[PDB]
RNA sequence: GCUUGUGCUGUCUUCGUCCA
């Protein structure tokens, strides 16, 4: 258990910075964001 | 009015061009020597009106091959476009709405009354016939 | 729709007809099994009360 | 109704349209089958 | 679903270099160069720059599937001359023809305007 | 007045440096 | 629905180009002319205004859903 | 270093359905019963009826990967027109003196009937055609 | 219908497209099919390091 | 419906959601682009997928043993560019040949002499085909009894895997027997041939996609004077028909031994008018130019026939319902258009317009219940084929 | 509307397109293998007669039975400025050499069918099975394997 | 040794004439100028409130659509590219649309003119959407009736039409070379006469049509190119053509810098 | 001191998709 589980999360690096997105999975700093507008989900490092 | 039961004792002209009696572009009509006169009872009102709701929409029909216009009858209802006005007020289970619908450049007249150019089913694209790379053959 | 089924089918009912000029639609029919069973009327065509 | 200005304009064009057609084809229809005729 | 994102057709990974070359040693002095994240703009005019050399031999290109974006030029020159030299002329060449164009469609403009 | 109006002659005077029946105006209300 | 901005073909915005193009059409002019007026002159930006159907004007005559 | 020269005549130009290749047929001036049939490229070489035309056969250009000529160096095509090079694909032993040498030039097809004096040193692999006018 | 036939595991069914560039005997395989479908590999000292790779 | 309907492939992983074909495994799986789907299953074992990759492997089943015969072959766009291009007045330039010498995976970095040396290095089509056949193949046809200097440029021979003459079309690289594909699955292997499909595809597509081709409804359109050849020869086949008529109704007809007057008059009528709407056709096939693209497609066998052309250009013809023309349905007519006991052409489904030209209702709706018939047919056969086939199974 | 059906192939950018000498794009190349088996001429005329529309600002008449010909069509595309048959010179978008042939291009009204490929694609590993037979249950919403 | 002469010169079209150039650098200098020249345009659109009749998809990509000027987007970064925190004034112009109908009769416009700047890069032209004058109301976004109302806040950042064609300065270039067809590149189709069947070019007076008695020649190759550039707006046609050969000057010395660092 | 939960109906009917 991650406390940034279904929580709004902005991305700040890289080639999504600044959208909008919902943390879904949380394993190992591989936080995986679905993006509001595009139907898809990424997976992203916790420090962007 | 006439049933299909009265029409066997009738003699109906195609067109009222017909009741008064070397291009290689025009279509060839019908001689009809075999009598030295015609009577005629009856005059059809015009004689695109034997398709049904479907293939009024096939422009020019007659030049194409008879499975093709059953094949585009069939296909039409499945296309995309506005089915009504209000669906922002209908909870339907499944509707699809094109964004930019179009009237269609090449139309029949029976299209005036199947309310077609007021909610098309299309898009006018340009389109080239062509072998361009292999990819759509 | 003319209910005559799937058993015992045959082509006759499914054929069109000299008859149907102006009443139903030559070319609108539906594909498989139901080819020809399946009619549309045209567009001038009425049904009498 | 209080109908809108581009739709009160689509309804002149509209009828405008509808009788300039009503002539023209029906003048070009005559022509061509007194072309045919005389032929 | 499946669909790849646009900005991969010119954004260059970290771990993918912009430019591999490998040696064709079935012929004498000849290189396969490997670019990425390029296209036919850059492959036809560096193809038919080169073509036009006295001491290139062979030039080639091809994009082997359009839906990767990446070609690879097979390029062969004289003895005395290596290929990579070759590249570098042309693409010099390219870069002054572009220049002096730019310069007389200024000077052009400038007068008509 | 309009070209009708206008002299044979005159009418004659005006070439290109008729309508067809099948290139109808378009619509948007139609009819039924 | 509504008028497009662009072009599909090539990209010429042509979504400033309709209430110019309803008022010529009101003055009297032919569709052919009042596009020719409007610099289109390329077929693919002619069948981009000459075909559009504006259903918004549909869409807004039912009552809002929200005051 | 040339196999054969001659000059001949031609007596028909057939261009039948191509735009680019004519089928010209001709004799020797010097020794009959010598034909040549032979497929032509029109744009790069025009002949017409009853030129007369320098024709030299050769299984070499001196005096395998191919490469643009440099200006420097020489050949013998320097001195003709139309040069091209094709492979035999039949050598016809035929009557006492009627042999038939038949060569693909790319496609382009040539026979060259003639007696077994003459065409017995066209038993190669390829051979250039060396035209002049 | 469960003896001479029946329905089957690890199975992909989507539309087919063309494709000059593929050879004769290749198939082109979307990234989330190739994702959904698995092989069990067998762990040995030829590819235990790609397989911990993979697992990674 | 046979063992070439489940092949084994090899994967590779792509973007977008669909599964990508060869085009030349398209004719055993009688698979098109418009909307089909297809099936892939994934072997869970070592032995599995040996069996997989050693017995169903699509390079192992090109030659079928239905017929000892290919049944993967050139098609489409890449056997109309293969004629195209192999045409005796199809010349290269030397830029465009390193680019489609490059393009050939097994091409083995020598380039070849140009056919013309001088003045301007020019390479043909043949030259750079040949590049793709692999050494060692011969292969020798004959087209009308054609000479060894093939006037016509039909026939074919192969030397050593280089091309001589003939155009290579459908009689050579298609499914047929004896082909290019056939000997080289003999001579060489499975493996060589599959390659040998890569190559010729990849060279003719990209000299096709460099060259173009297309199609326009002028190339329906024949000159004026072939159509007033067709208009005499439909003419003359109708007055044929009336004399018919009037021999047959003045007992002045003979009797085809085994059938009736009816019959025997309907026969002769039926022949009649075939053979109208052959000549007809054949005046128009005959008319069209090279440059005609309907032409090259069927010249290169790659889509459409000699009934096409002869319907789209000259006349559609007799339209047959159950074998026979329109019947009547009305009483003694087939329209109420029509008088009582009409046995003319027009009366009893003949059309003798064209596609082009556009039909007349009447023409229309007959054409419609003959296109009716021929859904119908196959529509009911299919059950009965199935049903034979798995008792033939079984 | 002449059934001619299909599915998108590939998608190429506005720059890689064959354009014509006024700088115009299709938006759709089709093959030209299509046409002569399934003898579709009024694909062909409807393309022809909304060119003509498209320039001279009209509707085109397709209704059948008519007295409308090719020719009449031809005439008044030729009056245009362009070729009477619809051929274009195109240029090749890879290198901008002109094309060797020409090509037929015009608008053509098309429409998008129900039958997407996202809508259809379905792979299935393991999962959820029939109670009686212990077997893959069926369809594509119930994670179901194939038959 | 290139020569470069213009015909017609305006703010939003150029036509002009290449000579003593290769059909490939002409051909790669179009295809500059259709992809590869960036421009300014809106990516992200964060909705407060909207109750038109439209959906909030359909009003986002309308947003996209819209031409900005990007006369010193040159000198504004990338949004990947740059280090700060969201986004910031470097490499991002933030726009506002507040649309709502008053009274509870008629119809309200919603138009590009709307579109109200809010931060940009300081003292850089860039950011506002383009207006042909003073007058013009612009592109025609939405339509509102009684108690409908639009508010919304538009994110515009730099890219290329590679990514998607909203960044695309152009809308079409034409392109032609040798018009009467003496380096025979094309075969004409024809029914009696190829020559009476095909129009005219519209530079066929620009060159000398050949002799009849004339004989092919092989050794030309293509020399004299005309083309005319069209933009939407966002960037004036002589920019573009700088900015087309600047980018593909740019892309030559990535290659060769590459290539040296590549030793 | 505080710890993340672990699955799915049946039977008919109709309308469709790709072959045939
Ligand atoms: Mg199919
Ligand atoms: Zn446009
Ligand atoms: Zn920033």
């Amino acid at each position: 258990r991650d406390p940034t589980l279904n929580k709004t999360v902005k991305i700040r690096q890289g080639g999504y910075k600044g959208k909008i997105g919902i943390v879904k999975e949380a394993n190992g700093d591989r936080f995986r964001v679905e993006l509001h507008n595009p139907n898809k989900t990424i997976p992203i490092p916790c420090s962007f | 009015y006439v049933d299909g039961e009265e029409e066997e004792t009738i003699m109906i002209a195609m067109t009222p061009e017909d009741l008064q009696t070397n291009d290689t572009a025009k279509r060839i009509k019908p001689e009809m020597s075999t009598s030295s006169h015609h009577t005629f009872t009856h005059c059809e009102i015009h004689p695109s009106m034997i398709l049904g709701v479907a293939a009024s929409i096939i422009p020019f029909p007659d030049h194409n091959q008879s499975p093709r216009n059953t094949y585009q009858s069939a296909m039409g209802k499945q296309a995309m476009g506005v089915f009504l006005t209000n669906y922002n007020v209908r909870m339907d289970t499944m509707a699809n709405i094109l964004y930019y619908p179009q009237k269609p450049l090449a139309k029949t007249q029976a299209m005036e009354y199947l309310k077609f150019r007021e909610l098309p089913a299309g898009q006018n694209a340009i389109v080239a016939i062509a072998c361009y790379s292999g990819y759509n053959q | 729709n003319t209910p005559i089924g799937r058993d015992g089918k045959l082509a006759k009912p499914r054929q069109l007809h000299n008859t149907h000029w102006g009443l139903v639609c030559p070319a609108e029919t539906p594909e498989g099994q139901a080819c020809g069973l399946v009619k549309n009327l045209s567009l001038l065509s009425g049904i009498s009360i | 109704v209080v109908a809108s200005k581009a739709s009160s304009s689509m309804l002149k064009i509209d009828q405008r349209n509808k009788k300039l057609n009503n002539r023209f084809i029906r003048k070009a229809e005559m022509a061509a089958v007194e072309k045919r005729k005389l032929r | 679903m499946n669909a790849p994102d646009r900005f991969e057709l010119f954004i260059l990974p970290d771990d993918v270099p912009k430019l591999k070359i490998t040696p064709d040693s079935r012929v004498p002095n000849c290189i396969i160069i490997k670019f990425e994240r390029e296209d036919h703009t850059l492959a036809n005019l560096l193809r038919e720059e080169l073509a036009l050399y006295p001491d290139v031999t062979f030039v080639a290109y091809k994009v082997e599937h359009p839906l990767f974006a990446n070609f690879v030029m097979r390029l062969q020159t004289e003895e005395g001359t290596r290929p990579k030299q070759a590249l570098e002329r042309a693409c010099a060449s390219i870069i002054n023809k572009l220049k002096t164009l730019d310069h007389k469609f200024n000077e052009e403009w400038n007068i008509k305007n | 007045l309009a070209i009708e109006n206008l002299h044979p002659d005159d009418r004659l005077l005006l070439v290109d440096p008729s309508p067809v029946f099948f290139l109808r105006r378009p619509q948007y209300v139609s009819d039924g | 629905m509504i008028i497009p901005v662009r072009c599909f073909s090539c990209g010429k915005v042509v979504g400033d180009k309709w209430d110019a193009y309803l008022r010529l059409l009101e003055e009297g002019k032919q569709e052919g002319d009042a596009l020719d007026e409007l610099k289109l002159k390329r077929y693919c930006c002619r069948r981009m205004v000459l075909t559009h159907v504006d259903l918004i004007e549909k869409f807004l005559r039912y009552n809002p859903l929200e005051k | 270093s040339a196999l054969f020269d001659d000059i001949f005549t031609v007596q028909t130009v057939d261009n039948g359905r191509y735009n680019k290749v004519s089928r010209i047929i001709g004799i020797s001036t010097t020794n009959s019963a010598i034909k040549l049939t032979l497929d032509i490229n029109n744009e790069m070489f025009p002949v017409s009826q009853d030129d007369s035309l320098t024709v030299t056969l050769a299984n070499s250009l001196s005096l395998k990967s191919w490469r643009p000529p440099k200006p420097t160096d020489k050949s013998l095509a320097d001195d003709y027109d139309y040069v091209m090079f094709g492979t035999v694909y039949k050598f016809e032993e035929g009557d006492e003196d009627k042999i038939k040498v038949y060569v693909s030039f790319g496609g382009l097809l040539m026979c060259l009937e003639g007696g077994y004096k003459s065409l017995a040193s066209l038993k190669q692999d390829n051979l250039y055609i060396l035209i002049r006018r | 219908g469960n003896l001479m036939g029946k329905r089957v595991d690890f199975s992909a069914r989507t539309v087919i497209s063309g494709d000059p560039n593929l050879e004769l005997d290749q198939v082109g395989v979307p990234i989330s099919i190739a994702k959904t479908l698995s092989y069990p590999e067998t762990v040995t000292q030829y590819n235990i390091h790609r397989l911990t790779e993979y697992v990674r | 419906l046979h063992k070439m309907s489940m092949m084994a492939h090899r994967v590779k992983v792509m973007p977008y959601s669909t599964f990508r074909l060869n085009l030349s495994v398209t004719s055993p799986y009688n698979a098109d682009f418009d909307g089909d789907e297809m099936n892939l299953h994934v072997p869970q074992s070592e032995e599995t997928r040996a069996e997989l990759s050693q017995l169903c492997a699509v390079p192992l089943q090109i030659v079928s043993p239905q017929s000892n015969k290919p049944v993967m072959g050139i098609v489409q766009d890449t056997l109309c560019g293969v004629r195209k291009m192999t045409l005796r007045d199809t010349f290269i330039e030397y830029e465009q040949v390193m680019n489609m010498l490059f393009w050939v995976p097994s091409w083995d970095g020598v380039v070849p002499q140009p056919a013309i040396l001088k003045p301007k290095p020019l390479w043909t089509g043949k030259q750079l085909l040949s590049i793709a056949i692999p050494s060692g193949i011969h292969l020798q046809r004959t087209d009308g009894g054609n000479s060894l200097l093939s006037p016509k440029d039909n026939g074919m021979l192969i030397v050593d895997g280089k091309v001589m003459f003939g155009v290579v079309d459908k009689k050579t690289v298609g499914s047929g027997g004896g082909g290019l594909i056939h000997t080289v699955m003999r001579e060489k292997g499975p493996k060589i041939c599959a390659e040998l499909f890569g190559n010729i595809q990849k060279v003719v597509n990209y000299w096709l996609l460099h060259n173009g081709f297309s199609i326009g409804i002028g190339d329906a359109i024949a000159d004026a004077s072939t159509m007033k050849e067709i208009t005499h020869a439909i003419s003359s086949a109708k007055e044929q028909v009336q004399e018919i008529i009037y021999k047959a109704q003045h007992n002045e007809l003979e009797l085809k031994p085994g059938m009736t007057l009816r019959e025997s008059f309907e026969g002769e009528v039926s022949r009649t008018l075939n053979d109208a709407r052959d000549s007809a056709g054949r005046s128009a096939e005959m008319n069209l130019k090279d440059l005609n693209n309907v032409k090259q497609m069927v010249s290169a066998g790659s889509k459409g026939s000699f009934i096409n052309i002869a319907q789209m250009s000259a006349c559609v013809g007799q339209q047959m319902v159950e074998g026979k023309r329109i019947a009547f349905g009305f009483a003694d007519r087939s329209l109420p258009h029509f008088t009582k006991d009409d046995f003319s052409p027009e009366s009893k489904g003949f059309v003798e317009n064209s596609y082009l030209r556009g039909l007349t209702p009447q023409e229309f709706f007959f054409h419609a219940m003959a296109g009716r018939e021929g859904l119908i047919d196959t529509a009911v056969k299919t059950a009965e084929t199935g049903y034979i086939q798995r008792r033939l199974v079984k | 509307r002449h059934g001619q059906k299909g599915t998108i192939g590939v998608t190429y950018r506005h720059e890689d397109m064959p354009f014509s000498a006024e700088g115009i794009v299709p938006d759709l190349i089709i093959n030209p293998h299509a046409i002569p088996s399934r003898m579709t001429v009024a694909h062909l005329i409807e393309c022809l007669l909304s060119k003509v529309g498209s320039i001279r600002g009209y509707e085109g008449d397709a209704t059948p039975f008519t007295d409308l010909t090719v020719d009449a069509v031809s005439n008044l595309l030729r009056d245009n400025g362009y070729q009477s048959r619809g051929f274009e010179v195109m240029y090749n978008g890879h290198t901008g050499k002109k094309l060797m042939a020409q090509v037929f291009f015009g608008p053509t009204y098309y429409q998008r069918l129900r039958h997407m490929v996202d809508d259809k694609i379905h792979a299935r590993a393991r999962g959820p099975v029939q109670v009686l037979t212990r077997q893959p249950v069926e369809g594509r919403s119930r994670d179901g394997g194939l038959r | 040794e290139p020569k470069v002469n213009i015909i017609n010169a305006q703010d939003d079209e150029v036509e002009l004439m290449l000579s003593d150039v290769n059909l490939s650098l002409a051909n790669s200098l179009r295809r500059t100028m259709l992809a590869e020249v960036p421009t300014l345009a809106i990516d992200l659109v964060e909705i407060k409130m909207n109750t038109s009749v439209l959906a909030d998809e359909f009003i986002s990509h309308r947003l996209g659509l819209i031409p900005l000027v990007s006369e010193d987007v040159e000198e504004m970064k990338y949004s990947r590219d740059c280090t700060c925190e969201d986004y910031c004034d470097e490499c991002s112009v933030v726009l506002e649309l507040s649309a709502r109908h008053e009274g509870e009769e008629g119809t309200t416009d919603v138009y590009s003119s709307s579109l109200i700047k809010v931060s940009g890069p300081g003292n850089l032209n860039v950011g506002e959407p383009v207006r042909r004058d003073d007058y013009d109301q612009g592109i025609l976004l939405c339509k509102l009736r009684n108690h409908q109302e639009l508010n919304i806040r538009c994110i515009a950042k730099k890219g290329i039409a590679k990514e998607h064609a909203k960044w695309s300065p152009c809308s079409a270039i034409a392109f032609e070379y040798d018009p009467h067809n003496k380096l025979k590149h094309t075969d004409f189709w024809f029914e009696v006469d190829a020559k009476k069947e095909w129009p005219d070019s519209k530079y066929a007076t620009w060159e000398e049509p050949p002799k009849p008695g004339e004989v092919f020649d092989y050794k030309a190759k293509p020399n004299r190119f005309y083309m005319t550039v069209e933009t939407t707006g966002s960037l004036k046609a002589n920019q573009v053509f700088s900015r087309g050969i600047k980018t593909l000057q740019e892309k030559l010395a990535n290659v060769l810098f590459e290539l040296e660092n590549s030793r």
